């Protein structure tokens, strides 16, 4: 879009890559079928408002898309309106703090940090991305967790990641996959990881379909095939650093 | 060594196991492949036995089981590298209305802490 | 099939019974009734027993038949195979056995075990998604 005044747009041709992006054209290599890629304007993944969806699940259960190759969350709700293929990444959710400055820490969610920040001397912080996939977890197994986390609120990811550098935020939640890149390429590596997944949700990525696509079973077979002669491992190198 | 093994290391696994069927889907590991047909064990408790007899030196075998073995028994030793990572799933029949609500249990099982609790009984329980 | 940390077997006390034994947190532990062969064809000829059958599997199929009204019936696979497609010696004719023949055959309804998931089983048969990481 233009201006605010008025709803005009104009469609700007841009140039996509990543590790996902990947996953897309080997698909169209065997299935051998067509695309014309093209990016949400409405917003995030996912939210149900009032009975009404946006961005990717507004983008297929209205039918306007087929597929969505992105990064997307497989929960109850939003299995009831698309159906996922099989996943093929084991990541789940975590809880990121500057560990390293200059033992136990956050045990897990059944910390008691988890009980009452007023429970420990310092008054920490720790909130998520706002209308987030996650976001939803808190809610649906602590709706205390998420009246805490109504003050700890931040706006970017890496505004998120500014503040645990700087010291503006004391502990931050997002997904595994997302959170372990960024913290094997950063320098002076200040901020920790917390487990492995452990106390934790472990699940899998997916792709959203519409419901009943008779591209399932092909799909499918293609991606248990690529996990099964170790190409899904080279591009996990490609595209994730461990370092230490 | 493993690559070109000899009569010193001995390895194999449970015969006719998946494992050899991913072993038989990498046309480069056929060498291993002919290696362990000669050594395959009914169960992988033969396994244990013999190796905890010091007969074997190597057995390839799932994570987790591994794990609850190393925390009943000290003696027991793994590796290092963390290879095949997939999951376990329900063998089930053709499509069946078996199958929905099945999954959807089990997503609504993994969702919250239940399996924290399996794990508490089963798997996180050490030595 | 018998799974060392996931299914554990016990022969019944004096008839028919499994002994109630608890855990060390106050939990009872849930056993099954299982019938199942005794050793293999060339050790056993013939020596199938009811026998009671617990541990993670168990536990888990236990609440899944709390989750949804469904009765069961448990029994052992006749071998200690998951289950292999091997053409007949001479006739060459491929055939499955192990839990996957006992699935295909209309014998078992449902296969509750650390099955290997890979696309040349789940090219005859469907899946749930995966409680396991490993």
């Amino acid at each position: 879009k233009i201006n605010n005044s008025t709803n005009e747009g104009m469609n700007v041709k841009k140039c996509c890559k990543g590790f996902c992006i990947d996953i897309l054209k080997k698909l169209s290599r065997t299935v051998k079928f067509t695309y014309d890629l093209y990016l949400v304007t409405n917003g995030k993944h996912g939210k149900k408002v009032n009975n009404v969806w946006n961005g990717m699940i507004g983008e297929v259960v209205y039918q306007r898309a087929v597929m969505a190759v992105g990064s997307l969350t497989i929960n109850e709700e939003r299995s009831e309106v698309v159906d996922f293929s099989v996943p093929f990444v084991e990541t789940g959710i975590s809880v990121m703090v500057s560990r390293s400055n200059g033992v136990d820490q956050v045990t897990g969610l059944s910390d008691k940090k988890f009980q009452r920040p007023h429970d420990y001397s310092p008054p920490f912080r720790f909130g998520t991305v706002p209308n987030g996939s996650t976001e939803r977890n808190i809610r649906n197994n602590y709706p205390y967790m998420h009246q805490y986390m109504t003050k700890f609120n931040q706006r970017g990811v890496e505004d998120a990641l500014v503040s645990l550098k700087t010291g503006k935020l004391d502990a931050f939640i997002y997904d595994a996959a997302v959170l372990n890149y960024k913290a094997g390429r950063d320098e002076g590596c200040k901020l920790v990881t917390i487990g492995s997944g452990y106390i934790f949700a472990t699940t899998g990525y997916g792709i959203a379909l519409q419901k009943g696509s008779p591209w399932k079973r092909q799909i499918d077979l293609a991606l248990l095939q690529f996990v099964g002669d170790g190409e899904m491992e080279e591009l996990e190198t490609l595209w994730l650093t461990g370092i230490c | 060594r493993l690559r070109n093994p000899s009569d010193k290391f001995i390895y194999a696994t449970v015969k006719q196991s998946s494992v050899d069927i991913y072993f038989r889907r990498q046309v480069e590991l056929s060498t291993m492949y002919r290696h362990m047909e000669k050594h395959n064990y009914e169960s992988a408790a033969e396994a244990i036995q013999a190796v905890r007899d010091n007969k074997l030196h190597a057995f390839i075998w799932d994570s987790a089981v591994l794990e609850f073995e190393a925390s009943q028994k000290c003696d027991l030793v793994t590796t290092g590298e963390l290879f095949f990572r997939s999951g376990f799933g329900i063998g089930m029949r053709k499509d069946s209305p078996w199958k929905q609500n099945v999954s959807l249990s089990i997503l609504k099982s993994h969702e919250n802490g239940f399996m924290e609790d399996l794990d508490k009984t089963w798997v996180r329980y050490q030595e | 099939i018998h799974q060392e940390p996931f299914v554990y077997v016990k022969p019944t006390m004096s008839d028919g019974t499994c002994k109630e034994e608890f855990t060390v947190n106050g939990d009872p532990v849930k056993k099954v009734i299982c019938t199942g062969p005794n050793d293999t064809s060339p050790g056993s000829p013939r020596h199938t027993v009811p026998q009671c059958c617990y541990g993670f599997c168990v536990d888990l199929l236990i609440k899944l038949a709390r989750t949804m009204n469904f009765t069961y019936e448990v029994h052992l696979v006749a071998d200690g195979k998951f289950g292999t497609q091997e053409r007949v010696n001479n006739s060459n004719k491929k055939e499955w056995n192990g839990m996957m023949g006992e699935l295909l055959s209309g014998q078992a309804d449902m296969i509750v075990a650390p099955l290997t998931i890979n696309n040349e089983r789940a090219q005859y048969i469907e899946f749930s998604k995966p409680f396991k990481y490993q």
